[PDB]
């Protein structure tokens, strides 16, 4: 199937400052009919239900400020951090929704150094 | 893509296009010997004595140190050279 | 599976025609020993034993 | 042939044939109106009897001269030495490498 | 303390088998190899050849058929003998036990290694000096 594999397993960095992260694809899952790419990145706290933060590969979501940004098409993603909060430090996800079964991403567990 | 609730049988043996790679593979290693160098003037009288070694009697030496005749880039002109062979290329013709 | 040539040999030129090369074995530098290849006995009794499996 | 510097130098003695495969190079040393003495039995080893600094040649050195470095020569070293080799590509070498004498000043 | 001591007869008359034994000092003739080695005056030494006991009885590719090493295993000496005299045989011979050892510089089991061998003692001498 479909391997969704998360460069870093976790990154322990200070608040204020930017962090990216990057999620690699075994499969291109750039959509050549719609010419748009498919990636969920999502968000979970712990203990909580995740929510979306990136789809289409690209747009926030709304309820999410304009401190994020995914990034990137054809097979290798990235998302960018902007400015840290204490509200966003916890476990991000990727997602693609290409096909049938629908896989995620191992997981980077973002805290606080 | 995956497909749902679908089932094909398969066969490899009665399958196709293995035999289509097996006749391109062929075909194309053909087509990249044509700009490539046909031995038309090596073959040629070989005098060929054993490798600089030392020789058991009971073993064999699996190389052979062949002295010939090479035409030069100059058609009046020819030249003697050697070269290394192994026991697998050459052939003994029927002392000398 | 590893596998070896260790004989150091020469590549010399020797010119056939216009723009015609051949290359030839020039000297063997140091010993002459025999090609070959190792594969580990372990894991092959291993993969046998599977395969018989 | 001969090696001529001052007792407690530096010398060379190089002896026969270049390398063609792995050799086994045996150095030995004659005294006047004597048998000989074994010095060296391996390419760069010494039996016990015979002191250091006679520092031979890695005879797995391919295209090389089997040399006898000796650091710090004396009067007492004073003999014809030879070379005995063994390589691994020619055949057996019956006779033995030629007389290589040593002068000390 | 081991040395050796040979033995022959110093005057040497052509067209005759020769002769010389290597009596021994401390080390027994059975357990280890020997050899003769000749050596004219004033030229580097020719090994004549190693022997030993059961099958070791390789020579000198320079006469195969003329010399015969061998034993005493009865009077603990080892022999040499030797056929056709000439000007060239004028020379000091020495017994000497030889040892060995092996090269290996690649696969042992493809035969890619070759045994050395090593004078460490040598004898005291017999003069071969040829007069008719
Ligand atoms: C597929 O698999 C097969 C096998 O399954 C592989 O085939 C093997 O291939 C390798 C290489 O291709 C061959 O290696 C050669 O082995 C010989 C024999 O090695 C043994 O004997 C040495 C000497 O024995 C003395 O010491 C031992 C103590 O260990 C003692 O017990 C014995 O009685 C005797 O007194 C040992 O030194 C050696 O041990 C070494 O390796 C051990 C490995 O783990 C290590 O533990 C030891 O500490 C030590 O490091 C081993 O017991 C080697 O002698 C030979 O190395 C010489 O030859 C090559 C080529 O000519 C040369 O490049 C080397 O540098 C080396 O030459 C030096 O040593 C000579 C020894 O006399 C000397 O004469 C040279 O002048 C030179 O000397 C210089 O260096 C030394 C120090 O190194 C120094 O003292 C001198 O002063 C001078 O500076 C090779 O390594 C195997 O034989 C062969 N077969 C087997 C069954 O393994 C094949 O490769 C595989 N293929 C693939 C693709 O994977
Ligand atoms: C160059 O190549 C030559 C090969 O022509 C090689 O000579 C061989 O050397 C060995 C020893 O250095 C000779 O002796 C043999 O050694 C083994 C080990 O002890 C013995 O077991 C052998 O005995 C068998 O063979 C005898 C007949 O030769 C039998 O009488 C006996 O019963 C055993 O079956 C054997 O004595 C060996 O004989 C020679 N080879 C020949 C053809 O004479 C030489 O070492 C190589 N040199 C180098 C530097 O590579
Ligand atoms: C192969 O044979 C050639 C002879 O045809 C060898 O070349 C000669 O080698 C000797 C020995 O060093 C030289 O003196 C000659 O000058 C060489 N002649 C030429 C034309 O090169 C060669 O060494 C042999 N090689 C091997 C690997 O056996
Ligand atoms: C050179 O090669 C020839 C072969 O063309 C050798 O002749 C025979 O070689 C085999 C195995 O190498 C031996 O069993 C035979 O005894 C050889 N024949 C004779 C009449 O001896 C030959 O030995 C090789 N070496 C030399 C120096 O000529
Ligand atoms: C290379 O060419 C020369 C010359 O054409 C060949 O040498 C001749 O060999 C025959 C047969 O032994 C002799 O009768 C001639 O006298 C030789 N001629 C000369 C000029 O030497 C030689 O055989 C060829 N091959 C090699 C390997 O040298
Ligand atoms: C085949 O070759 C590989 C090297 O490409 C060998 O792997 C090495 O094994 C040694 C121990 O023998 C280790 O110290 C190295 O770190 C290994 N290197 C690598 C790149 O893996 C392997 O052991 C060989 N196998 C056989 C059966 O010979």
């Amino acid at each position: 199937d479909i391997v969704m594999t998360q460069s870093p397993d976790s990154l322990a960095v200070s608040l204020g400052e930017r962090v990216t992260l990057n999620c690699k694809s075994s499969q291109s899952l750039l959509a050549s009919s719609n010419n748009k790419n498919y990636l969920a990145w999502y968000y979970q706290k712990p203990g909580q239900a995740p929510k979306l933060l990136i789809y289409w590969a690209s747009t926030r979501e709304s309820g999410v400020p304009n401190r994020f940004s995914g990034s990137g098409s054809g097979s290798d993603f990235t998302l960018t951090i902007s400015g840290l909060q204490a509200e966003d430090v916890a476990v991000y996800y990727c997602q693609q929704y290409y096909t049938t079964p629908l896989t995620f991403g191992g997981g980077t567990k973002v805290e606080i150094k | 893509i995956h497909l749902e609730n679908v089932t094909e049988e398969f066969n490899m043996w009665k399958n196709n296009m293995v035999e289509q790679m097996h006749t391109d593979i062929i075909s194309l290693w053909d087509q990249s010997l044509k700009p490539c160098v046909k031995l038309t003037p090596l073959c040629v009288t070989l005098q060929c004595t054993n490798v600089t070694n030392n020789i058991t009697d009971d073993m064999r030496g699996e190389l052979k140190n062949c002295s010939f005749n090479m035409t030069t880039e100059l058609r009046d002109k020819k030249q003697k050279v050697y070269s290394l062979f192994y026991r697998l290329d050459v052939v003994q013709i029927n002392s000398n | 599976i590893n596998c070896t040539r260790p004989n150091n040999n020469t590549r010399k030129s020797i010119r056939i025609g216009p723009g015609q090369a051949f290359y030839a074995t020039g000297d063997i530098i140091g010993d002459i020993r025999q090609a070959h290849c190792n594969v580990s006995k372990a894991t092959w009794n291993e993969t046998l034993g599977k395969v018989v499996k | 042939t001969f090696v001529s510097v001052a007792p407690g130098q530096t010398a060379r003695i190089t002896c026969g044939e270049e390398s063609l495969g792995s050799r086994s190079v045996i150095w030995y040393q004659q005294r006047p109106g004597q048998a000989p003495s074994l010095i060296i039995y391996n390419n760069n080893d010494r039996p016990s009897g015979i002191p250091d600094r006679f520092s031979g040649s890695p005879g797995s050195t391919f295209g090389t001269t089997a040399t006898l470095t000796i650091t710090s020569v004396e009067a007492g070293d004073e003999a014809d030495y030879y070379c005995h080799i063994w390589d691994s590509r020619r055949p057996t070498n019956w006779v033995f490498g030629e007389g290589t004498t040593l002068i000390v000043l | 303390q081991v040395h050796l001591q040979e033995s022959g007869p110093g005057l040497v008359k052509p067209s005759e088998t020769l002769s010389l034994t290597c009596n021994v000092s401390g080390t027994l003739v059975r357990d280890n190899y020997w050899s003769w080695i000749r050596q004219p005056l004033g030229k580097q030494p020719e090994w004549i050849g190693y022997v030993h006991d059961s099958g070791d009885t390789n020579y000198n590719p320079s006469l195969k058929s003329r010399v015969h090493l061998s034993l005493d295993k009865s009077k603990n000496l080892v022999s040499l003998r030797l056929t056709g005299v000439t000007a060239a045989d004028s020379a000091i011979y020495y017994c000497a036990t030889t040892k060995h050892g092996r090269r290996i510089y690649g696969v042992v089991a493809f035969k890619e290694w070759f045994t050395y061998f090593y004078m460490d003692v040598w004898g005291k001498g017999t003069s071969v000096t040829v007069s008719s």
